[PDB]
């Protein structure tokens, strides 16, 4: 559209250059200082986001809020209907069983906690079922669900019997104090990718033989798994508590959001070090080019146009080796396994995602470019004071 | 009649931490369509001469005028208005810009002045072509041989149609037959509009110009 | 005694002006403002360490010990068992009170405790913070409370008053208390940091045995920890007080905010404020590389009287320490004095601005502290000398392969 | 005897980025007590032919040997432990270290070689006080005269007693009374010892020598 390029002088300046001369090699050792601060920032950068890209998608995306309970013990189902429980924030409902119970078998020992559904309805939070039907959850052979990584350690395999106790919630004898032992054979087992322990059981809810047939209390599911805050003292019924939610998880939902304020805005002073780099690369133009200023100094230059000269060729500086740094960040997007190599130290697990948001590009741009336009001031000011008398004529 | 009245310029400065008395009560008188050939040597000033005469530097001894304006009264964005219109400078010491084109050399003091960019292009064609250099537009000067481009830096300070051109010898970096050619584009200024140049002469060859020529020996006339 | 190996490398790059003094300038200053905010900056993380173990964790418990709706009756068996158990200061008590406060509309959790003040210097520091100059009025049989400075200036409970708070006790029925006048007068008050001012009040034990109508006993026994730094095998051994059951509260879970964020940022700052000194480095290879193009005559004079190829390499090795050495030691003197008056510098910049920013309403503490150790000063010189021996490696590769037939010599 | 034999010298590299022949088969013999005054003019190929005797590169055309010694059989390394021992080298442009004191000027070959130390200094004070400059020991060569920054860079190539001195003009900015005088100091190092030395002349002005006072035009042996 024909636009006002004012800028054509300090173009030809950076790009005419020789490759014998002392000049052109300043500029490369320039170049390369912001490339090594600029990409070992957005790596730092790409492992911060992983974190948030590995959690509350398969690691935090399965575990629930708020259960329900009471005061006096069980909860009646035939006195809370489904139309009286009526919420702020609630979108389904499911009745659950709870209870601390041991594995007590001939091989090992396991602590664990059942998870009591019904085959009419569907869990939303862990969908990943290594081929268990929810259907085939009948009570009349008490069956139930075990998890994969509790049944390596134990050595069981699906269809064989293993034997429950729990200290707690057991059969309230009037005589003595016994403690409930049930057979629940393994038919099927399932992996829910946990990172946690996860010693999650599934059982039935028809099993009148843990305490008691009720339940102890319904599911309140919530659609918003960053806080609670917003709904936690709302309006609640008579007989209904409040219980613990998303704090001792893994990370807090703190190391990641603090260390990116540190990052990015405390730590800002890697570009305020490499602009001194650009200091050398536009200070060493007024020896190898003392003629030139004096061509551009008698035949009518003004004193402000001859600051706009060097303001936007120590800002072309700029623009080159931090859009390189973008660059070679971009090369370790596809580096997932290849990038480290075995010199003894691994560190399985979660350590080291990659996770790449184009919001940051432009939040890491600005910062090294416009702390280039405010440090090119003193070349930019000793280069106006060259009188073409005493330099050259 | 009168372009610039030079009155008792001694230029007392610490010229290598000493105090010369090269350009010591320099005052002459040049004319509209008239123009002066100062005959000097080398050592004498010739170029410490028209870097006072332009108002790059200041004497602290005397003041020059311009068609009534002072340089008492002119500050430093000042002298850079009349630098850039009525002041053309040829120099010799290989005073060019390889960066850029020979095109963009000769355009570069209509580019200063910010004028419309149709009439920049085409004042920089009809003043390559007055040197027979319209062939060699869109090439760099390094490339180019020591006849040719000096040539460009003659037709650089004809773009903006100056009054007083302060050559600084433009003769004797270039071969002899087309030393005699550049003569006649400074005498067809002369019929045209009355520019005049105040050109320096150490080597005789500008003595069958006019005959105005004041032997200025360091100062002394 | 000095150990004078090679003399040519202090009388080297001795300049008197010119392009490559221009350099050295922006090299010495470009790496001391890196330097200078490795000083100023983890002196403030450091400075935050100690507002805590002193200030924070000294006058707070570690554990406590309740019990649901039992009088502790065998206090008696649990004060003999706990008399040498590795880890304590003395034996306190602890009674808990809720409480609903209806007055002037404000709704505020006023949480009331006893301590017994026979044992109080080597349990916490009470006389240390106090504003008069006696404080011999801290006894029993006279019912003299006492408040903090949170209630005092928007609940009009200031000393000269009788001040009656309604509180709520235990009782076999759950229905609304009742509003028994407390006839304690006030004499005194206490200072903290600005985060218990308003859930702190002392009681006596002979006149708390009359407001929680349960009996003339103690529900609840408190422990101190002596072991600091650290709460991992000190609260095993402290669960068999109690029956099989267990109640764990300590004091990581309640002030969880602080002492991890702390040595987070520093953990941080041995990664990723160091890569501030390798950026640092390339000012030292574009001033290394400036000392060949002036003196190419002058190692030009060395070749032509038989010098080692491995001596001309050694000269820019040690050139470039003691160019890395002289503007690194400017960053220390910076660092050191603006880290000890610190707190002047933060209070004449934020009174020029108008309005004042960095309250205290979400954060812990308005201004910040400086303390400067000597452990975070020696790791800044070792690493500026390991990554300067990798910097001046390819200028001293650059000078060696120049030979003297190509200069005019 | 012999201390160093010429064989095919043809120094072919980009002479002014173009192959001209100007140095090409340059063979002649410097003796243990003969030494040689090549005539030529300002800057020809005595500049080439003087860097080319001490092992500063190599011709790729022949090779020179020394005392029993060729190039050939030299590295990188093991060429430099030749040009210390028993090698010299003087220049025109006072090629000093502008830096350092004229009293450590002397005895830089005495630093590299890791000598006694007791004895370096005592070796630059007697070589100062043989040109007359044990007064401006400690002193700076910039600071200096014309005639007086010379003659400290002749007194330092003769300091560990070498074996073929190569001087390249030592005529030049020293005066017209430090021009003869300076030329039996250089007599004195051959009558006591087999020091050799090679000087070249432009002006004429080592015409006053023992016997071999040869023109060389362009790597040609004449009259």
């Amino acid at each position: 559209m024909y636009q006002p390029v004012a800028l054509f002088i300090g173009l030809r300046y950076m790009r005419g250059r020789a490759a014998d001369r002392f000049g052109r090699f300043v500029s490369w050792l320039s170049t390369i200082g912001i490339t090594l601060g600029v990409m070992a920032l957005v790596t730092v950068l790409s492992v911060m986001n992983g974190f948030e890209r590995e959690l509350q998608n398969n690691i935090l995306g399965l575990m629930p809020q708020a259960i329900l309970s009471s005061e006096h013990g069980s909860l009646n189902p035939q006195q809370l209907p489904e139309t009286a429980v009526k919420l702020d924030g609630v979108n389904r409902v499911a009745p659950i069983t709870t209870g601390d119970v041991v594995l007590q078998s001939a091989r090992s020992v396991a602590v664990g906690v059942m998870l009591g559904i019904d085959p009419a309805q569907k869990d939303p939070l862990t969908p990943y079922l290594v081929n268990v039907k929810q259907t085939d959850l009948e009570p009349g052979k008490y069956n139930v669900i075990l998890g994969e990584q509790l049944a390596s350690q134990l050595g069981v395999n699906r269809g064989d019997q293993i034997r429950v106790m729990v200290p707690s919630a057991s059969q309230f004898t009037p005589m003595g104090r016994i403690p409930s032992q049930r057979l629940f054979n393994v038919i099927g087992t399932f992996a829910a990718n946990s990172e946690v322990d996860g010693y999650e059981m599934l059982v039935n809810i028809e099993d009148a033989s843990r305490l008691m047939g009720n339940i102890t209390g319904w599911r309140l599911w919530l659609d918003e798994p960053l806080k609670v805050d917003s709904l936690s003292q709302q309006k609640l019924p008579e007989g209904s508590k409040w219980q613990d939610w998303r704090d001792r998880k893994g990370e807090l939902f703190q190391a990641v959001r603090m260390e990116k304020n540190m990052m990015g805005l405390l730590l800002s002073l890697i570009v305020a070090v490499a602009a001194f780099n650009i200091i050398t690369s536009l200070g060493l133009m007024v020896m190898e080019k003392q003629g030139e200023v004096a061509i551009l100094q008698t035949q009518g230059l003004t004193p402000r146009q001859i600051m706009m000269v060097f303001m936007v060729q120590g800002a072309s500086a700029g623009i080159i080796g931090a859009i390189l740094g973008a660059a070679l960040g971009a090369l370790l997007a596809s580096q997932l396994n290849n990038l480290m190599p075995i010199i003894g130290v691994l560190l399985d697990g979660a350590a080291l995602p990659v996770a790449i948001e184009p919001l940051q590009v432009i939040v890491i741009a600005l910062v090294a470019m416009a702390i280039a336009l405010l440090s090119t001031l003193y070349p930019s000011w000793r280069a106006a004071a060259t009188q073409p008398a005493e330099a050259l004529r | 009649k009168i372009l610039l009245q030079c009155d008792n310029l001694c230029k007392r400065y610490q010229e290598g931490s000493v105090q010369t008395d090269v350009l010591h009560n320099v005052s002459f008188s040049v004319g509209e369509g008239e123009m002066m050939a100062i005959v000097g040597s080398s050592g004498s000033g010739k170029s410490t001469l028209l870097h006072l005469l332009g108002g790059l530097d200041t004497p602290t001894s005397g003041d020059v005028i311009f068609n009534g304006q002072p340089m008492s009264k002119l500050s430093s964005a000042a002298k850079a208005e009349l630098r850039n219109q009525k002041l053309g400078f040829i120099y010799q010491f290989h005073h060019l810009l390889p960066d850029f084109t020979a095109l963009e050399n000769v355009a570069m003091p209509l580019l200063i002045g910010k004028k419309k960019p149709a009439e920049i292009n085409s004042r920089a064609l009809e003043m390559l072509k007055a040197v027979g250099l319209d062939h060699r537009a869109n090439h760099r000067p390094s490339e180019l041989s020591g006849g040719e481009r000096q040539r460009v830096a003659i037709a650089r300070a004809l773009v903006n149609n100056p009054r007083l051109v302060l050559a600084d010898e433009p003769t004797g970096n270039l071969d002899a037959r087309n030393a005699d050619s550049i003569f006649q584009l400074l005498g067809e200024l002369n019929r045209l509009q009355g520019t005049a140049f105040l050109v320096v002469t150490h080597d005789l060859q500008l003595a069958k110009r006019m005959s105005r020529q004041l032997e200025m020996r360091d100062g002394r006339l | 005694p000095l150990s004078l190996l090679i003399g040519l490398r202090f009388s080297r790059g001795r300049r008197r002006g010119g392009m490559v003094s221009l350099i050295s300038v922006i090299s010495t200053i470009g790496i001391a403002l890196g330097v200078a905010v490795l000083i100023v900056g983890l002196s403030a993380m450091n400075g935050f360490e100690r507002e805590l173990n002193n200030r924070i964790l000294a006058v707070v418990p570690h554990g406590e010990i309740e019990a649901v709706d039992q009088p502790w009756t065998n206090w008696q068996e649990a004060l003999d068992h706990v008399q040498k158990v590795p880890g304590i200061a003395a034996a306190a008590p602890y009674i808990n009170f809720t409480g609903l406060v209806e007055s002037g509309a404000n709704l505020r959790a006023i949480q009331v405790k006893g301590v017994n003040p026979q044992q109080e210097q080597r349990l916490s520091a009470l006389p240390s913070f106090v504003q008069g100059d006696a404080w011999r009025n801290f006894k029993a049989g006279e019912q003299q409370i006492i408040i903090g400075k949170g209630v005092a200036d928007a609940l009009k409970v200031k000393q000269g008053d009788w001040v009656s708070i309604m509180i709520p006790n235990s009782n076999p029925e759950h229905k609304l208390m009742q509003p028994k006048r407390v006839r304690l007068h006030v004499a005194g008050i206490l200072q903290l940091s600005g985060q218990l001012d308003h859930s702190f009040a002392m009681i006596p034990l002979a006149d708390a045995q009359q407001y929680l109508d349960m009996g003339s006993s103690v529900s609840g026994i408190a422990l101190k920890m002596t072991d600091v730094f650290n709460a991992n095998k000190l609260v095993r051994d402290a669960g068999e007080v109690t029956n099989s059951y267990v109640y764990i509260k300590s004091w990581i879970g309640t002030y969880g905010y602080m002492y991890r964020d702390i040595q987070m940022i520093r953990a941080i700052m041995y990664l990723a404020m160091v890569l501030v000194i390798g950026v640092a480095c390339f000012n030292i290879v574009s001033t290394l590389v400036m000392a060949v193009k002036d003196k190419s005559g002058d190692i030009a004079v060395l070749r032509t009287l038989g010098a080692k190829d491995g001596l001309i390499r050694a000269i820019f090795v040690w050139y470039g320490l003691l160019a890395g050495l002289f503007g690194s030691l400017c960053g220390v003197i910076i660092g050191v004095v603006v880290s000890l008056q610190l707190t002047p510098i933060i209070e004449w910049i934020e009174k020029l601005i108008g309005h004042q920013f960095l309250s205290s309403d979400i954060y812990f503490i308005d201004f910040l502290p400086s303390e400067l150790h000597w452990l975070d000063v020696f790791y800044v010189l070792v690493t500026a000398l390991l990554l300067s021996l990798l910097a001046s490696w390819y200028p001293a590769r650059r000078a060696s392969n120049i030979d003297p037939a190509r200069v005019l010599s």
